[PDB]
């Protein structure tokens, strides 16, 4: 079955910057259009960036300091994400929806996607 | 010859097309109460990725927006399928009112359109061999439920202007039929038809839970489309959709 798997979570200090990584199996990251969002405390559910090959789309708020891509040879979508607030400190979850469709990716909501992983903790201290 | 009217309407239509009395037509009611659960349905597959819209175009019962399936460009996969099915088109079903318009009934419920995505398996040449089949073809429903502008479709209402007469045509190009897509896809499915003449029994209809929404000020341009063609006398299309039928035997799968 689908599992999703991110790892490179962890505390890093404002201004700092970490990567975070999603590994498939029993699905191909490139075929369909994917993407992450985070549960923050108290907050309700954020789309953070999606991405289907060439188009990427990225939330208002992480847009210009974060960064999504895939290495499909190694079926892992990266989230690369720079110069951290604290207010990034939440969990972050990797999603794999089913369509393949830029516009229907651009809605930017990975967290109705059908295949979700567990997310990894992202504390930024200050 | 048929239409959505008095005296050639869907009733009218057992007698020129028979076959409008078979056991496997559509739409029908789905009874949320009934609906069995299947270990063997994946998600749907959506595959729209090389989706080529060529054309809008009014052809005397609604407006069908043609796309190219010269190849495996936006396919249907997964989900209760079990083949390929290319997207050939998908057009809309409205009532003369906001308190009705869709075809599929939710519990008798009814909602103010409904959008259908048509697509033919590509194991039979071409989509014309491939109606022909009980299982030739496989058409998506979503639910265009009153509410809030649709950007999506607006781009879609906003060309109608272009086709208000039969016959006429405008170029519709790059379109995602995906902006049109619901966000969570789960579905009910089962064994049906097409919801107007010739009215074959063969699509595998594909219907989604959650619908798409639209503005009481937008579904009301749908209904300016014409019937007729231009020259004869201004007829107005108001409503065209098909009332549910008859379930008889069959059984709504769904996906949870
Ligand atoms: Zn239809």
């Amino acid at each position: 079955q689908v599992q999703l798997v991110e790892s490179g979570g962890g505390s890093v200090q404002a201004g700092g910057s970490l990567r975070l990584s999603c590994a498939a199996s029993g699905y191909t990251v490139s075929t369909y259009c994917m993407g992450w969002f985070r549960q923050a405390p108290g907050k309700e559910r954020e789309g953070v960036a999606t991405i289907l090959g060439g188009s990427t789309y990225y939330g208002d708020s992480v847009k210009g300091r974060f960064t999504i891509s895939q290495d499909n040879a190694k079926n892992t979508v990266y989230l690369q994400m720079n110069s951290l607030k604290p207010e990034d400190t939440a969990i972050y979850y990797c999603a794999g929806s089913t369509v393949a469709s830029t516009g229907w990716c651009s809605r930017l909501r990975p967290y109705d996607y059908h295949y979700r992983g567990q997310g990894t903790q992202v504390t930024v201290s200050s | 010859h048929w239409g959505y009217g008095k005296h050639n309407g869907p009733e009218h239509w057992h007698k020129d097309f028979p076959i409008a009395k078979g056991e496997r037509q559509s739409p029908v009611d789905i009874d949320t109460h009934t609906a069995k659960y299947d270990p063997s349905l994946k998600p749907l597959s959506v595959s729209y990725d090389q989706a080529t819209s060529l054309r809008i175009l009014n052809n005397g019962h609604a407006f069908n927006v043609e796309f190219d399936d010269s190849q495996d460009k936006a396919v249907l996969k997964g989900g209760p399928l079990d083949g390929t099915y290319r997207l050939i088109q998908f057009h809309f079903h409205w009532g003369s009112l906001d308190g009705q318009g869709s075809e599929h009934t939710v519990d008798k419920k009814k909602y103010a359109a409904e959008l259908h995505l048509v697509h033919w398996n590509t194991k039979y040449g071409d989509f014309g061999k491939a109606v022909q089949q009980p299982d030739g073809l496989a058409v998506l429903g979503i639910f265009l439920k009153v509410g809030s502008a649709k950007p999506g479709l607006q781009k879609v209402v906003d060309v109608l202007d272009s086709i208000k007469t039969k016959g006429k045509s405008a170029d519709f190009t790059n379109f995602d039929p995906r902006g049109l897509l619901p966000e969570s896809l789960d579905y009910w499915t089962y064994p049906g038809s097409l919801t107007t003449p010739p009215l074959l029994e063969c699509v595998t209809w594909i219907v989604l839970k959650e619908p798409i929404s639209v503005s009481s000020e937008q579904v009301l341009k749908f209904r300016k489309l014409n019937f007729n063609g231009e020259g004869e006398p201004e007829e107005l299309m108001v409503d065209n959709w098909r009332p549910a039928q008859p379930l008889k035997n069959r059984q709504i799968k769904a996906s949870f």
